[PDB]
């Protein structure tokens, strides 16, 4: 029955194992889903991701702030940003970013390495599709990766509002142990595989409702091995079925409450509310962003 | 007095038989929407496709300034409904056609204010 879902989430029992990392071997490797006429893979992928996020307890405040890293494509456009903007309530502030230039429907776009990106304010939802194809090297050992994953872990800890949520793209080889460890700082987490891309080891690591502190201690090396074990032993049938039913697609504007609050003020009743998707904790000032520019004169 | 004319250049390129701009971002939607031309969310009806606006704007896609004196874009950040019969060239379509300021449909592809 999973073929009518948008995708498949890691079952809890696989999260509780203590497996060793193996090579990922997917039964349907190389197969592809049949997409609706004229629909791009990345539109379908992000649609299913949002369809799955609709089933979680996302905080959706008035004046929501969403940032999207890795948003450009080799086409020079931003398919994923367009799906996010369709999903999110009208008026949602949406910022996107990528290493290379691209045209986008986001409210503001920053071009450059993600490490050059700085923002004054906190965010309610962080999406990343950052990915480097050169990390995929089947002839070398598969160790935790740094690069943009180091930036993402810092960005989450420093700039994600309590109660906010993340979805970060990983693969067999594109992954980071501290990011998994940080999943334990959310009230709930999973690894979600879109049905259109089920033939790939790609998944979105989703953290639902950020708590600012560990709820549970996760060894990220072990958990990635658990993830690959699950994938290795649970074939997922490619399916695009969920793309044909968009009647319930929009994220419900829950009008979730926003409060400023200080570390001493986060009691268990507050943490209760954060965990249920009922509260966002951050300033509600103006949203200001920037990207660092390195200055050089090459003349001589 | 010199000013590049991209709109005219694309029209002439198309006339000469050039391939229309591709990788316009087509959205999944119900196709039971209002049918208006340019909207904050996909509104295609049964006879339209909905596209992300920026990807269908000649000026956005060519990295050139917009005609508006303030540089503002009509399409960026919105969704543009394109008749399915014309969706092989969304950029051509939005350039050549104009939106009724009263009903919001495309003049000639939904606007009945003139009847
Ligand atoms: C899987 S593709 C993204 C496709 C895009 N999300 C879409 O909607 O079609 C991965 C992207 O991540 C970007 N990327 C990789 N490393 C990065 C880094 N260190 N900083 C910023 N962007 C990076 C690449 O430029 C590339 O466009
Ligand atoms: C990221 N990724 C995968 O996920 C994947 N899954 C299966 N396979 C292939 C099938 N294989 C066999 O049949 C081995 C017989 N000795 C092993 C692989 O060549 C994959 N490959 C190549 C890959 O790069
Ligand atoms: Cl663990
Ligand atoms: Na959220
Ligand atoms: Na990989
Ligand atoms: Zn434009
Ligand atoms: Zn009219």
């Amino acid at each position: 029955s999973q073929a009518w879902q948008p995708g498949v989430a890691m079952p809890n029992l696989y999260k509780m194992q203590r497996m060793l990392l193996e090579k990922c071997d997917l039964q349907n490797y190389g197969d592809s889903a049949t997409l609706p006429k004229g629909i791009m893979m990345n539109v379908a992928k992000y649609t299913q991701l949002c369809q799955y996020l609709n089933t979680l307890t996302l905080a959706v405040p008035y004046n929501m702030r969403v940032i999207h890293f890795g948003a450009g494509s080799d086409k020079g456009v931003a398919p994923g940003t367009a799906v996010l903007r369709q999903w999110l309530p009208t008026g949602t502030l949406l910022v996107d970013s990528d290493l290379n230039d691209f045209v986008s429907d986001a409210d503001s776009t920053l071009i450059g390495d993600c490490a050059t990106v700085h923002t004054a304010n906190k965010w309610d939802l962080i999406i990343s599709d950052m990915y480097d194809p050169k990390t995929k090297n089947v002839t070398k050992e598969n160790d935790s990766k740094e690069g943009f994953f180091t930036y993402i872990c810092g960005f989450i800890q420093q700039k994600l509002a309590l109660g906010g949520s993340v979805a970060i793209k990983i693969t067999e080889h594109s992954w980071n142990a501290d990011l998994y460890k940080l999943m334990g700082h959310f009230a709930w987490w999973t690894a979600f595989v879109t049905n259109v891309n089920a033939s790939s080891s790609e998944a979105f690591l989703i953290g639902c409702n950020y708590l600012g502190k560990p709820r549970e201690q996760i060894d990220g090396y072990v958990m990635h091995a658990n993830y690959i074990f699950w994938r290795n032993t649970n074939p997922i049938q490619l399916s695009s079925y969920s793309l044909f039913d968009m009647s319930k697609f929009p994220l419900k504007l829950r009008g979730t409450a926003v409060m400023s609050l200080k570390e001493g003020q986060i009691n268990d009743m507050i943490l209760s509310l954060l965990s249920k998707g009922r509260l966002i904790i951050r300033e509600n000032n103006r949203v200001v962003i920037s990207s660092d520019v390195l200055v050089n004169n090459e003349n001589l | 007095a010199f000013a590049v004319d991209a709109a005219k250049a694309y029209k002439d390129y198309l006339a000469s038989g050039g391939q229309p701009i591709t990788n316009c971002v087509k959205m999944l939607c119900t196709h039971t929407g209002t049918g208006q031309a340019i909207t904050v969310t996909p509104e295609a009806n049964m006879d339209q496709e909905s596209f992300g606006g920026a990807s269908c704007c000649l000026y956005c896609r060519c990295h050139i300034d917009h005609p508006n004196p303030k540089g503002f874009c009509d399409l960026k950040g919105k969704y543009v409904q394109i008749p399915t019969t014309c969706a092989n060239d969304p950029v051509g379509f939005t350039l050549k056609n104009t939106v009724c300021t009263v009903c919001g449909m495309w003049k000639g592809y939904g606007c009945s204010c003139d009847q």
